[PDB]
């Protein structure tokens, strides 16, 4: 009536398997895991020597680089690796133009054919997109197109959000520091070289396309953010007003990133490929690095199975596989002493 | 004082009484509240977290959003409310079952008894008890069916005595017999108040205009048993919590654990890692915003002062690293407590099949207690004591006879004495024959045996004969004498009769005179005139007084009697002289003159009776010897072997006398042969003093080697240790208890049984455990670490109030070495995994601080780090604690000194706590420096460019914890159930079925936000699938070779006269060698005088009930 039932739950008499550690039991466990991470660990690094980039500094272009021919670019501020060997190094020179703002124009050679996609980033380093004051600091509602007005807007996009009784409508810290350098949309040939058009269309991501829709704010209630105001001079008007749903930059600068060292995606091209030949890039200076402290690049890579040229997930696997067939010998060396 | 109406219940109950219910709960419907949250904000991780959850309420300082920590705190103080209520509950319905036992109530507008249930008492009640029956109140009898209103009660509960008492109701009450003139009781019943004293009272009844002094002889209490008797109609005057027994019996009080007070001293040792950590994250901080402040001009920084943004960024680090204390540390810790609770309540083991009823565990915060005791408190009546006594052998003419020959023992060559044993029949066939002359001393011997005792025989519907005996131990003479032939049948007021068993003959015998026994007389005797005519004296008693009465002319088997009693008390039994003289015609009327003078005396006959019994009890021939066995329940002296060995050490506390606690220290092997006793019996407070000083200024004045200190054994009395607790004297009493093996106190109220488990507590780090039985040792279960009582044998109390209510002693072993040592070692592995699964992953948010300019921003989602301690890391502590068996339990039992190493506390400390906190730093740091070369640009997708973002990384940040501290949890763990492949790798499988489905439909309610694109750019991406299997195993490679060479390599286990003559030079120093043990339970206020004159067994019941009358 009162008696507990004598199954093998109730008595702590469960079935149960107890770990033999013993070097007949372990070994074809890490005999197993060495002979399978060593083809993952070498074919994640002859994937990482497969991409072919090409990284140039223009940080000091502005400072370094005379207005009258192609000097040379110092090593210091290159970085390529490419399957053939280059024969000529890249060039560079500055150009004001008749309004007065600069430009940054940088030959090179690419000495094989790349028959992969080609995408055109920028990194930049010394820049904090992962500050707790910067993260959270947009308005969500805005980014969907809702015309929010001034005391329901986002209070964590505090310092720029409300400029003369106003609506900056793009407010936050993000959106005011967006890289403002243009990269110019084809790799222009120099000599017996065609041009290479670079596509800025899907750019962002999928989700990003659908987030990021028009406004629906009448541009007379709205100011642009305070670093915007050299292509908005005289405000916002029912013209000069951007799309955002297909402003793609923009969308990729809002998707903040991780480290203080990051890349953007600016260009592609999946259509074809580009072959041997001197490319030139005209990149129009308008983002001072006295505003972060760090440098700025660009960045021509191709894609990986990985990503990009980095060896960190290959020698991970190696480290370890190398320790299961160090510690798969070492079993016989301390038993017999 | 208290007034008492008899028979009008309306009036009785506008003074307010309490009710006849007992509440063993812990809390009411009123208390629940401030006592729950008392208990949890005592432990220290509910009441940081209760200061961290406002600290996210000021705006712009949480990392998180500002409900993480409010909705986890919220969800652990109701898990922690349910397993409080569901023992609460228990607790209330194992109470019910005594409210709603059967009590017979007279009610007046009904006129008969009604049955009813104990809670309908009210006082001033008239309620009947019948035979053997539990008294449910503080009760004052009034009439009852043995003669002169007279009633037996056992007091086995109330303190340890294991006689009977006489109650007699008053003269002036005892005509009301029939339930029919119950209805003219008018007036009142002045009464004292509740004061907890067991033996005292005084009342005064006024009934139809006349006055009733009332007694102690005239009250029962609650505990008592009515026993020997049909009936009584006694009215009730205390009743529930107001009863003698019950006043100082609370509420089941806040028991802080071991256990719990070392996790509070591990928190206090991770707040100085948190201090630490948030000075060294905020005083970098106000160094780099500073330094570069013309280098972070895009983040808009005030720079308002030094010290207003140090504060406003100290909350923030206070919040971001507030999980490292392990929020779900506790309720998992409660719930392996609550489920080892009922593992050890399922285990056959610990059931008693005979009563039926399973073993419960009430208080379930006290399991791993269990897993270091030092100091058992037990009881002995009842607990070690089956409270039966039978007659196990007799020594006659220097021969033994006992009933089955244990074969070691039997009769062979003597030294001049003689000592063997000889079967029972051998008695049958040397008494039958006549040319045998040791067959008229067998014949008055088993006479002897047969009528100098008090029982009153009655007779059943069978053929069967009851023995209705006061004390046990004569009443075992009478059925033991009576297995042998010569049965005692009936009782006439002036004479008893013999049947013989083989001729059948009747034989009667005159009862002269009887003399009572006495503590001081320590004999009684009784004077036959035989059908011969020829008068003779019967004696029975101690050996040291029996001795300085006999004639040295006549007997010649002294010397052999007295080897067999030192024989007999080696073996524990209880041991009694028979003695007798032939006294012829002539020297009685000279004697029986100086008898009666005495007698009719009114006033000091207590003290001239015996001195007129000593003139006549001179010159005595020695028959021989008896031998009683107080049965011990079974596998105690097995049991007390074996917990001895584990190195607790048994004390017992019992209210019963110092001659039966020495016999039954003797027989359950606590005291032994060649082992010397330090009796303490003083009347003084600075007799006890001398005492003490005396044995410690001999005892300690050389080091005792731990052969000798096994032979020293503590007896105090109760007296003297009302006096040796004393605050001057605490510590003189401690220090030769601590080098003794065995401690027994005697005769000690139900408050001292708690004084001394309150003074070994205060003065000592030990665990102590008090197991007992009724309502005498309730406080001294309230009182200890681990209260244990021993279940339903018709007297339950403690095991109501008890933390555990075993079935019997022997149960003590299986839940102390196996469960106990089990829940110890358990819940120390699963403690420290809690600690350092909270430092694995929350210490990747202070890696980031070096590489977010100090910002303090969260590497991971905000509701996905509550969903680590409440979901997919919460089975693996509590299956580790559960169904994770270290050891055998065939083990365990075989070899009891592995239980040491709970005692040391060799599995939880501190230090060790820090090898788990320093492995959550060396995981952490592989996590943290593993992702930011893996994803270092975000560039390690291939999805036509795209990059991975913060929050991409940071689901591949949270995953990889998972998988590090499951994987150390599988390695951590000991056996491999189908509870763990649930749990374990369970866990894992849920996480990543369940993070698809809360990031493609939360979003879109607005919760968590982040995770928009984020299950295509980590499950879609082949960089993700394999960081997950690269980085565990690099993590987790110096846990797989610790584990592998623990296993192979380190292992752990899971001069002598000198003293002997010092030490017996002492005041009250005795040795067991030759102690000729002797006991009797009959006491002064058993009433064995005037019962056997008032007494005629042939005289059949009357009309009202059972009822006899006075025959005398
Ligand atoms: C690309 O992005 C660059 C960095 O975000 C940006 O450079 C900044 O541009 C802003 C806008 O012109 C500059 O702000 C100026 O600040 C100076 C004071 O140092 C003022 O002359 C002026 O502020 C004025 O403030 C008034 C009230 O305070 C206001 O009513 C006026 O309208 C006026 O705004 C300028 O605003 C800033 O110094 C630039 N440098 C840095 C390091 O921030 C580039 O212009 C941008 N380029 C393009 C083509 O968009
Ligand atoms: C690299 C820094 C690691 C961080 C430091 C660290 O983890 O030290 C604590 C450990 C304690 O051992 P475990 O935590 O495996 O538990 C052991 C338990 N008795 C069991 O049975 O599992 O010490 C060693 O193993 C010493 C080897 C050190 C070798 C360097
Ligand atoms: C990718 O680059 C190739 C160049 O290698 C582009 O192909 C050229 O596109 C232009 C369009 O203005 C045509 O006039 C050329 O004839 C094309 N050349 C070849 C060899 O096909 C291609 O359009 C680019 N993809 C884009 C822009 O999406
Ligand atoms: C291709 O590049 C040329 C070179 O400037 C440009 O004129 C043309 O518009 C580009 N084609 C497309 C489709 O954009
Ligand atoms: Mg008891």
């Amino acid at each position: 009536s009162k008696k507990p039932p004598n199954t093998a739950f109730r008595q702590q008499r469960l079935k149960a398997w107890q770990p033999i550690l013993s070097p007949q039991s372990v070994l074809p466990l890490l005999i197993f895991v060495a002979c399978i991470f060593t083809p993952i660990g070498i074919g994640l690094i002859v994937s990482a020597t497969k991409v072919q980039d090409l990284t140039i500094d223009y940080s000091h272009c502005d400072t370094k680089a005379s207005t009258t021919a192609f000097e040379d670019i110092p090593k210091k501020y290159i970085k390529y690796h490419f399957k053939s060997k280059v024969e000529n190094k890249p060039q560079w020179r500055l150009t004001e133009n008749e309004n007065g703002e600069q430009s940054c124009e940088l030959q090179f050679e690419i000495p094989n054919d790349i028959k992969k996609s080609i995408f055109i980033y920028y990194k930049i380093t010394n820049f904090y997109q992962n500050h707790r004051r910067y993260v959270q600091s947009f308005d969500t509602k805005q980014i969907l197109g809702e015309p929010i007005k001034k005391d329901d807007l986002d209070t964590s996009c505090s310092p720029i959000r409300s400029r003369e009784d106003k609506i900056i409508y793009p407010c936050g810290l993000i959106a005011n520091s967006m890289f403002n350098d243009t990269f110019s949309q084809v790799l222009s040939g120099i000599d017996d070289t065609e041009d290479y058009n670079l596509t800025n269309k899907h750019i962002s991501w999928s989700i990003d396309r659908h987030r990021f829709k028009t406004t629906k704010y009448n541009a007379s209630d709205i100011v642009p953010p305070p670093n915007w105001m050299k292509k908005y001079p005289d405000g916002y008007t029912d013209e000069n007003l951007p799309d955002i749903h297909t402003w793609e930059e923009f969308q990729v600068w809002m998707r903040t990133a991780a480290f203080p060292k990051f890349y953007k995606l600016t260009l592609k091209n999946e259509s074809a490929s580009l072959p041997k030949g001197k490319y030139q890039m005209n990149i129009e200076l308008n983002y001072p690095i006295s505003l972060f402290g760090g440098t700025k690049s660009f960045v021509l890579t191709t894609n990986g199975a990985i990503g990009g040229r980095n060896m960190s997930l290959g020698v991970l696997y190696l480290i370890v596989a190398g320790l299961c067939a160090l510690f798969g010998i070492i079993f016989l060396v301390k038993l017999i002493f | 004082p208290r007034v008492i109406h008899i028979n009008d219940s309306l009036a009785n109950s506008s003074f307010g009484y309490s009710d006849n219910h007992i509440s063993t709960t812990k809390y009411n419907f009123a208390t629940f509240l401030p006592k729950f949250l008392f208990q949890e904000f005592s432990k220290y991780a509910n009441l940081f977290f209760l200061c961290t959850s406002a600290i996210q309420q000021v705006p712009h300082v949480s990392p998180t959003n500002r409900y993480t920590t409010i909705g986890t705190l919220l969800v652990v103080l109701i898990v922690s409310a349910m397993k409080e209520c569901i023992e609460d509950i228990k607790r209330a319905n194992s109470d019910k079952e005594l409210n709603n036992s059967t009590a017979e109530i007279f009610s007046e507008a009904h006129d008969d008894f009604v049955e009813k249930r104990w809670i309908d008492i009210r006082v001033g009640d008239i309620i009947r008890v019948k035979s053997e029956e539990p008294i449910p109140a503080d009760t004052i009898i009034l009439s009852s069916s043995e003669p002169e209103g007279l009633c037996y009660i056992e007091t086995a509960n109330l303190d340890g005595e294991t006689n009977l008492k006489i109650k007699q109701s008053r003269v002036e009450t005892a005509k009301f017999i029939d339930v029919k003139t119950l209805k003219n009781m008018n007036g009142k019943v002045v009464s004292e108040q509740p004061n907890s004293s067991l033996y005292t009272y005084e009342g005064t009844m006024t009934l139809n205009d006349r006055q009733i002094p009332l007694s102690p002889d005239q009250m029962i209490l609650r505990g008592a048993t009515l026993r020997n008797t049909a009936w009584i109609f006694g009215l009730v005057i205390f009743t529930g919590h107001e009863t003698k027994l019950l006043r100082n019996a609370t509420a089941t009080p806040i028991k802080r654990t071991a256990v719990e007070k070392i996790i509070n001293r591990q928190i206090i040792a991770l707040f100085t890692v948190l201090i630490v950590l948030i000075l060294i994250s905020s005083i970098g901080n106000v160094i780099m915003s500073t330094a570069d402040a013309k280098h972070l001009s895009y983040l808009y920084l005030e720079g308002t002062n030094k010290a207003g943004l140090f504060f406003k960024d100290f909350l923030t680090f206070w919040i971001l690293f507030s999980n490292l204390v392990p929020i779900s540390l506790f309720v998992t810790v409660e719930l392996i407590k609550y489920y080892q609770a009922f593992m050890i309540g399922s285990d056959l083991d610990l059931y008693y099949e005979k009563t039926d009823t399973p073993t419960v565990v009430r208080t379930s915060s006290l399991v791993e207690e269990l897993g270091q005791i030092e100091y058992i408190f037990s009881d002995k009546t009842g607990t070690l004591t089956r409270n039966i006594m039978e007659f196990k052998s007799c020594s006659i003419a220097g021969h033994c006879y006992i009933d089955k020959i244990p074969e070691d023992k039997t009769a062979t060559v003597e030294d001049g004495i003689e000592v063997g044993y000889r079967k029972f029949d051998d008695l049958k066939k040397k008494l039958n024959d006549p040319s045998d002359e040791d067959s008229p001393i067998i014949n008055d011997f088993l006479t002897l045996l047969a009528t100098c005792h008090t029982v009153i025989p009655e007779f059943q519907s069978d053929g069967s004969i009851k023995y209705q005996a006061a004390s046990p131990d004569e009443g075992a003479l009478v059925q033991g004498g009576a297995d042998l032939g010569y049965k005692f049948i009936i009782r006439k007021p002036n004479s008893v009769t013999v049947l013989l068993e083989e001729t059948g003959e009747e034989k009667e015998y005159q009862l002269l005179n009887i003399c009572e026994f006495n503590s001081t007389r320590k004999r009684m005797s009784a004077i036959f005139r035989f059908p011969d005519g020829s008068i003779k004296l019967f004696c029975k008693g101690a050996d040291t007084v029996i001795l300085e009465r006999l004639d040295d002319e006549a007997n010649q088997y002294v010397e052999a009697t007295m080897r067999h009693l030192e024989d007999y008390a080696s073996e524990g039994l209880r041991t009694l002289c028979l003695a007798m003289r032939d006294i012829s015609e002539g020297e009685y009327e000279e004697w029986n003159s100086i008898y009666n003078e005495a007698a009719t005396t009114l006033d000091n006959r207590a003290e001239k009776l015996d001195e007129a019994a000593n003139l006549i009890e001179k010159n005595l021939i020695l028959i021989g010897a008896t031998a009683i066995e107080d049965k011990l329940q079974d596998g105690v002296p097995e049991t007390i072997h074996t917990l001895q060995e584990a190195g607790i050490k048994i004390w017992v506390l019992t209210g019963d006398r110092q001659e039966t606690a020495i016999n039954i220290g003797m027989s359950c092997r606590l005291l032994s042969e060649d082992m010397n006793l330090l009796i303490i019996n003083e009347e003084t407070r600075d007799d006890t003093e001398r005492n003490l000083l005396e044995k410690i200024n001999a005892l300690n004045e050389h080091q005792l080697s731990t052969h000798d200190m096994n032979t020293l054994a503590l007896v105090i009395d109760g007296k003297s240790l009302g006096f040796a607790l004393e605050p001057e004297l605490e510590d003189y009493l401690l220090t030769v208890a601590k080098l003794c093996k065995a401690v027994i106190c005697c005769r000690v109220s139900p408050l001292q049984k708690a004084l001394v488990v309150k003074m070994v507590k205060r003065k000592s780090s030990s665990l102590l455990l008090a197991i007992g039985d009724g309502a005498n040792d309730v406080s001294m279960i309230q009182a200890a670490h681990v209260g244990v009582g021993i279940s339903g044998m018709e007297g339950m109390q403690a095991a109501r109030s008890a933390d555990i209510a075993v079935g019997q002693f022997k149960f003590l072993k299986k839940l102390l070495l196996v469960h106990g040592s089990w829940s110890y070692q358990r819940i120390s592995v699963a403690i420290l995994y809690s600690f350092y699964k909270n430092t694995a992953l929350y210490m990747t948010q202070f890696w980031y601080v070096f590489a977010n300019a100090f910002s303090g921003q969260s590497i991971m989602e905000s509701w996905t780090m509550s969903f680590y301690n409440l979901f997919f890391t919460v089975w693996p502590p509590f299956v580790i604690g559960v169904f994770d068996q270290f050891v055998s339990s065939r083990l365990l039992e075989r070899y009891p000194q592995l239980y040491k190493l709970g005692q040391k506390g060799q599995f939880f400390s501190v230090y060790i706590f820090w090898g788990w906190i320093i492995n959550g730093f060396f995981h952490s740091a592989i996590v943290f420096i593993g992702t930011i070369l893996i994803y270092r640009y975000g560039f390690a997708l291939n999805m036509h460019g795209e990059l991975a973002d913060h929050w991409s990384w940071g689901v591949t940040v949270y995953t990889t914890s998972v998988i590090i501290v499951l994987g150390k949890a599988a390695l951590v763990t000991n056996q491999w159930t189908k509870f763990t492949l649930i749990a374990i790798p369970g866990s894992l499988l849920f996480w990543l079925i369940f993070f698809p489905i809360y990031a493609s439909i939360f979003p879109h309610a607005n919760i968590s936000r982040e995770y928009y694109g984020v299950v295509k750019h980590t499950y879609g991406s082949g960089v993700f699938w394999l960081t997950l299997i690269v980085l565990p195993i690099f993590a987790l490679v110096r846990d797989f070779l610790w584990k592998y060479y623990k296993r192979m390599y380190e292992p752990e286990t899971y001069h002598v006269q000198q003293f002997q003559n010092a030490i017996r030079k002492v005041r009250q120093v005795q040795r067991m060698k030759k102690q000729r043990g002797f006991a009797f339970s009959q006491a002064e206020e058993g009433g064995q005088e005037k019962i056997v004159r008032m007494y005629d067994t042939t005289q059949k019941r009357g009309k009202y009930g059972e009822l006899q009358d006075a025959s005398a």
